[PDB]
């Protein structure tokens, strides 16, 4: 018995794709519903959009763009092709908006159904499907991302925090530095992290949720997990107490690092993927570990939220489509009794 | 250059 299960839903080049075209310059999941690649064959371009309930029946199509991110629900497209973004209607096979930047756009990303975050060298932006407006600049990058690989951008589930996470190989080591900006302190900090994750949670007694913010870090004190509340606790609430925990990397893993974060609402559990593809389970109350494993040879480029079982679903380079869930019939038995935390998992129950 | 993946 172990606290979560695994499982292969899929190989990528058993549906057609090329291992050229696995990867994160090319291959999105912007959510558990599509996978998108961007091919090449030849001079012509395209996209192939796997609808993961239809696996087996790809939609393969010529297209001029380089980048192609789905909507995480809705058959809509976001396209960028140089400078110009369009947001297309596959099923209507119709132009919905189009923009035209000033300067380059080096990452973006659905943050919910409605908004595509936009990432140049010097700023953040906000784009709404809806309507007619044009992109709404958020903040100003911090110098410490100058010369970054941007690898994501995060949000609070009510759009007042906002995270921009870039990352630097250097001789000895990958500099993580992020950039949390409040939409209502108008003010950003600049953080030493490689992965994150907000989260809403309920402490017992309070009068509303608190919202948390969780990153992990291989830095000079080695492997750390902190969860801190961030803004002010509402009337009723008490704050949450900061939590700060270890992240082991083991000796054969030396230049191994944190990537990926999802965090389970339904069981109050943190998931936390490694560079060398180890996953990482974690409280979220307490910070305590509760198990750690290595799910993948290769690197997880990319996650998302597997939101039927409050998991996490990740690609990796090898085309394994991978997930990780939490086993409901199992973890408060794991913790009481192979963990041996009668307390914590008294708790958990409790809780539920 | 080399993007963050093949690291």
């Amino acid at each position: 018995i172990l606290p979560i299960r695994f499982q292969e839903h899929l190989q990528l080049q058993n549906l057609g794709i090329n291992p050229a075209n696995i990867g994160f310059s090319t291959l999105t999941m912007e959510s558990d519903k599509f996978i998108c690649i961007r091919e090449k064959v030849g001079e012509q371009a395209q996209v192939v959009i796997i609808d993961m309930n239809d696996p087996s029946n790809p939609i393969r199509r010529p297209i001029s763009a380089d980048s192609a991110i789905m909507n995480p629900a809705s058959k809509v497209i976001a396209l960028k092709a140089g400078k110009t973004l369009q947001i297309f209607n596959i099923e209507m096979k119709s132009k919905m908006k189009a923009h035209t930047m000033t300067d380059d756009v080096t990452f973006w990303k659905w943050i919910s159904l409605n908004t595509v975050a936009l990432v140049t060298d010097n700023a953040v932006y906000h784009w709404s499907m809806e309507g007619e407006s044009q992109p709404v600049k958020m903040f100003d990058r911090h110098s410490s991302l100058a010369g970054c690989q941007i690898i994501n951008y995060r949000t609070d589930a009510k759009q007042k925090w906002l995270l921009l996470t870039g990352i630097s190989a250097q001789q000895n080591r990958v500099v993580g530095a992020m950039q949390l900006y409040s939409v209502d302190r108008k003010v950003s900090q600049p953080i030493e992290g490689h992965a994150a994750s907000f989260a809403q949670f309920k402490m017992e007694g309070n009068a509303e949720e608190s919202t948390l913010f969780c990153f992990a870090v291989r830095g000079q004190a080695g492997g750390k997990l902190h969860i801190i509340e961030v803004g002010t606790p509402p009337t009723g609430n008490q704050p949450f107490p900061k939590k700060a925990v270890d992240v082991f990397f083991p000796p054969e893993a030396q230049n191994d690092f944190p990537v990926a974060m999802q965090i389970s609402e339904k069981h109050d559990v943190v998931f936390l993927i490694t560079k060398y593809g180890y996953i990482h389970l974690y409280d979220l109350e307490t910070g305590t570990c509760i198990y750690m494993n290595r799910i993948s040879g290769e690197t997880i480029f990319v996650t998302a939220p597997h939101e039927a079982t409050a998991g996490i679903i990740g690609v990796n380079r090898k085309g394994q489509v991978l997930s990780v869930c939490v086993e409901e019939e199992n973890i408060i038995p794991y913790i009481t009794n192979v963990l041996q935390n009668p307390d914590l998992a008294l708790r958990m129950a409790v809780r539920n | 250059t080399l993007p963050w993946d093949l690291w």
